[PDB]
């Protein structure tokens, strides 16, 4: 369309909204209620503009540029008289009722409140009367919540009703005394809570563990990295001050991780600050421990290589791919071996199979809303990676969205479409062992064993394709619902198939692709995705390798004398007892490692690796594609004893002095030009970010904004002589404000969102072509997967009927959010957060056991007869005992795996 | 009674046409009194209006199309359907057609409510059906619509 | 510890049979409630949303939106005076400053025994007929400061 904003012709898009298209010409129009994931209301009136229908008018009318249409022909004003001086009454209105407590602020350089008061241009007050005060709530300890600060703007429950679907927070109260909240004193016990800090533009809801340790907005050294606590690989700014790290930012990617995050990746950054972790290279030498640096280190870790007859690199689905590659080029080739068990690396290859051979596109999160039908088969998403589940409730909302655009209303306002649908949804059909949050809004729930929900999806795929192997002994109420999915799925244009490698085994995913290649063959435009365990886990199945207990009978043996373990636990892939045999049997374990695990004792060498805080990596996706983090800060420049370097470097370096007896601090685009050279199916990566010689008109990228404060006081506690600024030569990225974080700039990665009169997270709509859409100049990542041509066949091995048995009991996963990582758990904040460990029992179970809950049974495994407290669960069926994988002593190997001696303590 | 006399159900006098009347007592917001606050309130949530041009003629209680009349309207239609058209075009000669439930009130000799076509002006009401006002008083203003 | 009786339980469904979401009775729901106890409590709202479906935010907003669905105890007869300009006129100081030095109260809070609480509300509907107010749905109009006494001395 055609529009005329100032007296001045522009081509915006005819469908859309006049505010997000008058932001996306760049243009600036203060708003509060509007959110470009969340639709508009007018529970503000701040975008007022004056609208004219002809080309001359005098008059004209005030209208909400969030509320009209960006159609042809209209002539709107924005910097005249009344409707500046119109906003200008709305911020003081809004200023009317506010507390004098900016400097004790969380928000203060990062709202949002200020941000449009400062550009509306009022600082004389007139208001002499008393204000409003409101009490305070409980959130939990990640949400610190006060009310005084509020602006009543309703997106925070918008986000939190519409968007989130939690059914905890929102509006309590009347005129003027409205809140916003929950109506008792509690957590939040939706998985998407954290992304209130940046939706409220107030400092109502505001980052507890960021409170804890603040530092304002300016004063952080922001970084473009990406989470590493699972597999979606939401794009993350991290951010530090005074060599820890303070505040993870939302990073806006319009491929993937648009605009929110989840709880466990927003808060789950403790641990990379721990004062626990291995900051020196330590070696242990008869029964004491000395510490070297980096130097002689590597001298005497390549003499006792030298003097080794073989040496296994066991790697870790945590470590990059340039980590992982160092390793399996400092050993060698033929014997190097992924630290995962033989199941589960049996899963993830069956999952790249489908993923890069099943003839199936793979969606990307942002377009994972856009289908029209979701089966989910033995994957607890909204509790594994639950960006996933986000974009289900989105997909779920697709169907009222285009019943409202059938009624031929606008898709911006939110409010009529939620109007028209009236508990209007998409068919979603999840399976899982016991009940997840996503029954809430699901067409069907299946509670059920993991082969019960194979055979599940061997059904639909028969009933969907005659060509499928058949399944027997389907009983007719069964048959009836999957006929009711199979009708559901093929009235669909775009149906989806999710499906993990969390499910503990490989039928789940032969059911998912036979579903899909049933879709696929009747021409649906069917998407399939696989949400994996660990943030670089398809990353190490496709550079490939042994399992884990290869490595561990090649230790027993003796066949090799020297082990080297890179950021590897070696505890949740493999029994305990096995593993601590096998390195106490090895005459040398090297532990090249960030996190103090339970290997360190009796490890002969320990390096100090990096975090993803303080190293550069490479991760490749759930979906497919290879993203890549930056370094956030140098450990080095306090307490500059401690190195810190990078795993790659380190295992680079050891290679080198093993060859020709030299240190090589090598560059990262080396080993960039060394994975793409070696490893033909690994040849993408370097497309995601460019080479570190990228300096756009000349100069490089600032990880710090333009008011960095206290350059030349920061270190004067120890030393008043400034240091040199820590010299990047692995990226494209200087370490201190001298670089440039222009929104036009020719660039796909950005540290953080800030631009003059825009200090909000509401930022990152000048870094994009049109707000609310796709990155300007592209999105960080590229695919490295393509649809193939001819896909993978029909797996006919249908798993039989789970049948219970008395002396055998089946664990049952359930993967809880804040404890199913152990980057997680080692974060302090999540220990307040997270469950006590349980155990979970059927009632007929419990009865035959003959306790009741919350006592005590004691259940062997490994020989060791460890004791939890039983919960009584509906959902789950008999001969399956429920237990939260990744706990402590609670190995994720055990999804699957069978129990003995259930007896009570 | 209406649903005893077989009225107000299903076939109604041998019509087909099924109807069903419902009675809703609000708790009492004076937001409720507008049609999108009222559809709002209806549905069970808070009575916040809503935006236009999704008119409830379109899209209103529950997403089906709705329309809200006021109980004078409703009073004055069956009169109309009974009685005819240019009769009631016929009784007020302004280009307000019927009439209306006007009545003065606050300290008036006689405040109360009368049914009086349109383009009576309020004096006459005021001096004649209201009876004028109180001793003592001078009537310094007054306010069409009740407040 | 709050629980549902049967009578309520009975009362709720026969009301969500006469709408097709059964969301559009959670304010006949609390209406109830109110009928039955004199008050909503705070196990009441979750009481609601567990029967009817809905969550106990949306159920504890319509709580708290609409005037006459009261959360704080009140006593056993709420005095709901006309606050609005006709009953102004007519004058409603004089009644409420003999409310005032009858119960010896304010407005908004409750006696001490529990007997009487002082309230002001938007518009009774009978403006025609003087100063108005309710005590326990039973309305009274043209009222005097004399009167007031005799008339609050007829509830238990
Ligand atoms: S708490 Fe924040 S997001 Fe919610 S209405 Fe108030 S200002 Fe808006
Ligand atoms: S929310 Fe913004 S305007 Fe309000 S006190 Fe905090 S910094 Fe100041
Ligand atoms: S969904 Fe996974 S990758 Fe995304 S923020 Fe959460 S833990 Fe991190
Ligand atoms: S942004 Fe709030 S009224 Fe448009
Ligand atoms: S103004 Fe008091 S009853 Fe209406
Ligand atoms: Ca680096």
């Amino acid at each position: 369309a055609t529009i005329h904003v100032d007296g001045k012709e522009y081509e915006v898009n005819g469908a859309d909204n006049l505010l997000e298209a008058c932001l996306s010409l760049g243009l600036d129009i203060p708003y509060f209620c509007w959110h470009p994931a969340l639709g508009s209301v007018g529970a503000c009136r701040q975008c007022a503009v004056k609208q004219y229908q002809n080309a001359e008018d005098t008059r004209g009318r005030l209208v909400m540029s969030c509320m009209t249409p960006a159609s042809d022909g209209t002539f709107i004003s924005i910097d005249d008289e009344e409707a500046k001086q119109f906003r200008e009454s709305v911020v003081e209105w809004l200023m009317t009722n506010h507390p004098h407590d900016c400097p004790v602020c969380e928000e203060g350089g990062n709202c949002h409140l200020q941000d449009m008061t400062v550009m509306t241009g009022h600082s004389f007050r007139r208001y002499r009367f008393t204000k409003r005060t409101h009490r305070n709530q409980d959130l939990g300890p990640f949400i610190s919540h006060e009310m005084n600060r509020c602006i009543a703007c309703y997106r925070c429950v918008r986000y939190y009703k519409d968007y989130a679907g939690g059914t905890d927070l929102g509006v309590y109260g009347a005129h003027d005394n409205v809140y916003f909240g929950r109506p008792e004193d509690g957590t939040l016990e939706s998985e998407f809570s954290g992304n209130l800090v940046e939706i409220c533009p107030t400092g109502v809801f505001t980052d507890k563990t960021h409170s804890e340790r603040y530092n304002r907005k300016w004063d952080m050294q922001f970084a473009p990295s990406i989470c590493q606590q699972c597999s979606i690989g939401c794009n993350i700014s991290p951010g530090e001050r005074y060599g820890e790290l303070r505040r993870i930012e939302n990073r806006y990617n319009g491929t993937v991780n648009h605009y929110f995050l989840c709880d466990r990746g927003r808060f789950g950054y403790g641990y990379v600050n721990l004062k626990d972790r291995p900051r020196q290279p330590v070696q242990r030498r008869g029964d004491d421990f000395i510490t070297l640096n980096a130097e002689q280190a590597m001298q005497g870790a390549a003499d006792i290589l030298r003097q080794s007859k073989k040496v296994i690199g066991i790697g870790s689905p945590r470590a990059s791919v340039e980590s992982n590659f160092a390793l399996r080029e400092l050993v060698g080739e033929e014997n190097f071996y992924t630290g995962i068990a033989h199941g589960e690396q049996e899963r993830l290859q069956l999952a790249l199979k489908v993923l890069r051979e099943g003839g199936i596109y793979t969606p990307a999160l942002r377009e994972i809303e856009s289908y029209d039908a979701v089966l989910v088969l033995g994957e607890d998403v909204t509790q594994t990676g639950a960006r996933v589940a986000l974009a289900v409730r989105q997909a779920v909302k697709g169907k009222a969205r285009e019943m409202a655009a059938a009624q031929k209303v606008a898709d911006w306002q939110i409010a009529a479409i939620l109007n028209i649908g009236q508990r209007a949804k998409h068919p979603l059909f999840v399976t899982n062992v016991d009940d997840t949050r996503l029954d809430d809004i699901a067409a069907w729930t299946y509670r059920a064993p993991v082969e019960d929900q194979a055979r599940l999806g061997f059904a639909i795929a028969h009933a969907l394709d005659n060509s499928a192997p058949a399944v027997d002994g389907i009983e007719p109420e069964l048959q009836s619902k999957i006929d009711v999915i199979v009708q559901a799925l093929a009235g669909a244009k775009k149906p989806l198939i999710i499906s993990g490698t969390n499910a503990g085994s490989l039928e789940v995913i032969q059911a998912a692709a036979n579903v899909a290649k049933a879709l696929k063959g009747r021409g649906a435009d069917v998407g399939i995705t696989m949400i994996a365990r660990s943030v670089n886990s398809m990353g190490l199945g496709i550079m490939g390798g042994g399992s884990l207990e290869e490595a561990l009978t090649e230790l027993e043996t003796g066949r090799a004398d020297a082990v080297v373990v890179l950021e590897n636990d070696l505890h949740r892939h493999a029994s305990a007892t096995r593993v601590n045999a096998a390195l106490a049997k090895a005459p040398l374990v090297m532990v090249v490692d960030h996190q103090r695990t339970a290997i360190m004792e009796n490890a002969h060498l320990v390096l100090s690796a990096a975090s993803f805080a303080e190293s550069d990596g490479t991760v490749i996706n759930n979906e497919g594609r290879a993203q890549r983090f930056f370094q956030v800060y140098d450990p080095a420049y306090y307490d500059s004893k401690t190195v810190m370097l990078e795993s790659w470097r380190w295992l680079h370096s050891l290679h080198s002095t093993l060859l020709s007896r030299e240190v090589d601090w090598t560059q990262l685009d080396h080993v960039i030009d060394a994975v793409v050279a070696k490893i033909p199916e690994l040849a993408g990566i370097k497309d995601a970010a460019p080479d570190a010689t990228f300096r756009i008109r000349g100069q490089k990228l600032a990880r710090e904004p333009h008011r960095y404060s206290g350059r030349t006081a920061m270190r004067a506690n120890i030393s008043v002589h400034e240091p040199r600024q820590p010299q990047d030569i692995d990226t494209m990225f200087t370490f201190s404000m001298e670089g440039n974080n222009q929104p036009t700039a020719h660039r796909s990665q950005v540290p953080f969102a800030w631009a003059p009169g825009w200090n909000s997270p509401q930022a990152w709509n000048k870094f994009q072509d049109e707000v609310g859409g796709k990155l300007r100049f592209g999105d960080p990542g590229v695919r490295l997967f393509e649809t193939s041509e001819n896909g993978l066949d029909y797996f006919t091995s249908v798993p039989a009927r789970f049948q219970p048995q008395d002396g055998k009991w089946r664990i049952a996963p359930y993967y809880h959010l804040f404890g199913s990582d152990e980057l997680s758990q080692r974060a302090p904040v999540f220990q307040s957060r997270m469950p006590q460990p349980y155990i979970k029992l059927n009632p007929a179970d419990a009865a035959k056991l003959g306790v009741n809950a919350g006592t005590r049974v004691s259940f062997s495994y490994d020989g060791n007869t460890v004791t939890l407290p039983v919960e009584i669960a509906e959902g789950l069926t008999a001969g399956q005992v429920g237990l939260p994988m990744g706990m402590s002593g609670i190995a994720p190997v055990l999804a699957g795996a069978h129990l003995e001696d259930l007896k009570e303590a | 009674e209406a649903t005893e006399a077989g009225l107000l159900g299903k076939n109604i006098m041998g019509t087909g046409f099924d109807f069903e009347l419902f009675v809703h007592t609000g708790a009492g917001r004076y937001i409720c009194g507008e049609e999108t606050a009222l559809i709002n309130s209806l549905e069970g949530r808070r009575a916040n209006p809503r935006s236009k041009p999704p008119f409830p003629a379109t899209s209103g209680a529950w997403g089906k199309p709705t329309c809200v009349n006021n109980v004078e309207t409703l009073c004055n239609v069956p009169a109309i359907l009974a009685n005819g058209v240019e009769w009631y075009q016929n009784i007020s000669k302004s280009k307000d057609a019927g009439t209306k439930l006007m009545g003065f009130s606050g300290r008036v000799k006689n405040p109360g409510l009368w049914e009086l076509p349109f383009g009576t002006t309020a004096r006459e009401i005021l001096e004649d059906y209201a009876g004028g006002m109180r001793d003592g008083l001078k009537f310094k203003a007054w306010q069409p619509g009740g407040a | 510890a709050f629980e549902l009786s049967a009578a309520e339980r009975e009362a709720i469904e026969h009301e969500m049979h006469h709408y097709e979401d059964p969301r559009a009775a959670s304010i006949e729901a609390l209406k109830i409630v109110q009928k039955q106890r004199g008050w909503v409590p705070d196990g009441a709202i979750h009481a609601i949303a567990d029967v009817l479906g809905i969550p106990a935010s949306d159920v504890e907003g319509v709580a708290t939106f609409y005037s006459q669905i009261f959360r704080q105890p009140v006593g056993r007869h709420v005095i709901r005076y006309c606050d609005s300009v006709v009953c102004h006129i007519n004058g409603y100081q004089g009644i409420q400053a003999a409310l005032e030095k009858k119960l010896n109260i304010k407005p908004g809070q409750t006696t001490f025994d529990g007997r009487f609480t002082l309230l002001p509300t938007c518009c009774l509907g009978n403006c025609d007929k003087g100063p108005n107010m309710m005590i326990d749905e039973d309305t009274h109009a043209h009222l005097t400061p004399e009167a007031i006494p005799e008339l609050l001395e007829r509830y238990k």
